[PDB]
């Protein structure tokens, strides 16, 4: 019930953040005409938040 | 008899297959309570993978 | 797509749409805890109808 499932769901989250996060390292300095680099930004939508 | 026998049978299978559903299937009732009541991670949970 | 959109080259249109269901697995753990607890009550509520 309650906080478990909110600490599972959480810790899910952190890990994805975090594979993403070192995918995205690789992607570091790569020059293709004026793009120096390139992201996948990950955030959390506010109404799932709260 | 063969009836209740069946039900015996059903029951059983139905005990096994709820024990390896959650959440890290384990001995579920009290472990997951007993895992953050401490600073501390389900060993199962961590051979996941 | 994976592979098209490679052979054509640019910025795929739909790898772009879709962008969460091509880059993140899916998880079962937080699911099946809840459908055998569940259970119960699907069974007594399709009974009933």
């Amino acid at each position: 019930s309650s906080k478990s499932v909110a600490n599972i769901i959480r810790k899910t989250i952190q890990r994805e953040q975090n594979r993403i996060r070192m995918l995205n390292q690789g992607l570091q300095a790569v020059s293709f005409g004026q793009v120096r680099g390139v992201r996948l930004n990950v955030n959390v939508r506010e109404s799932h938040a709260i | 008899v063969e009836r209740d026998e069946v039900a015996a049978q059903k029951r059983e299978l139905e005990k096994q297959i709820e024990r390896l559903s959650q959440p890290s299937g384990a001995e579920d009732s009290r472990m997951i309570a007993l895992a953050e009541r401490f600073g501390g991670v389900l060993l199962s949970e961590i051979y996941d993978d | 797509r994976l592979i098209e959109a490679s052979l054509y080259g640019g910025i795929s249109s739909a790898i772009t749409r879709s962008l969460r269901d091509y880059l993140l697995p899916e998880n079962s753990g937080v699911r099946k805890a809840f459908q055998d607890m569940e259970a119960a009550l699907r069974e007594n509520r399709i009974t009933l109808e």
